[PDB]
C-alpha cells in the first residue's frame, strides 16, 4: 500500500520534490472504525526546494485552506517540540 | 470497546444508507513536523 | 505568545526590513539543523 501510494505520488509529482494539489482519494476497511474522512496534508514551506514553483509557499498554504476552511473540519495542529511554539506553522492556520 | 464504534457496527449490520454524519478530520503543520506519521 | 499585538509578525518582518534591505549588510542567515531547511525564516528573508 505504502509503495503504491509514493509511486502514484510520483507519477504526477515528479521524482524533484514537487508537489500536486490533485487528491488522492484512498478508503480503507477495517472491523470497527467509523465512517471516518482523514485529511493528509502536505507541510508548510517558504522557499521552494528542487522544481518546486518560486509561490511554493502560497500554492501549499490555499490547497491546504481549501480543505481546511470548510466546516465540519477537525483540526490536528501538529507542531515539533523542537521549534519554540510560536513559530507553529499550524496553530498560524488553526487560529487563522 | 467506545459505544460510538459499536453504533457503527450496529448501523453497518442493518446496512441501510444510513451514517453518524461524522466530521471529516485534517492533519496540517509544518513541514517534517510529524502529521503523517501522527495520522 | 503572551501580550503581543495580533501583527506581532509583520512587526518583526518589517523590523528587521530596515535593517537587512540596506546594501553592505552581510546577512547571517541562522537556520536550525533540526527543522527542515526549507522552513528556514531566515532564508526567506534573505532571498527576498
Amino acid at each position: 500500500v505504502r509503495l503504491e501510494i509514493e509511486a502514484e505520488t510520483d507519477r504526477v509529482t515528479g521524482t524533484n520534490k514537487g508537489i500536486s494539489p490533485v487528491p488522492i482519494n484512498l478508503r480503507v476497511y477495517s472491523p470497527h472504525v467509523l465512517n471516518l474522512t482523514l485529511v493528509d496534508l502536505p507541510g508548510m514551506t517558504k522557499v521552494p526546494v528542487g522544481d518546486q514553483p518560486p509561490d511554493i509557499e502560497f500554492q501549499i498554504r490555499d490547497m491546504l485552506m481549501q480543505f481546511v476552511t470548510k466546516e465540519n473540519c477537525l483540526i490536528l495542529a501538529v507542531s515539533p517540540a523542537n521549534s519554540d511554539l510560536a513559530n507553529s506553522d499550524a496553530l498560524k492556520v488553526a487560529k487563522e | 470497546i467506545p459505544l460510538v464504534n459499536r453504533l457503527q457496527d450496529a448501523f453497518s449490520a442493518i446496512g441501510q444508507n444510513a451514517d453518524l454524519d461524522l466530521p471529516q478530520i485534517a492533519v496540517v503543520g509544518g513541514q517534517s513536523a510529524g502529521k503523517s506519521s501522527v495520522l
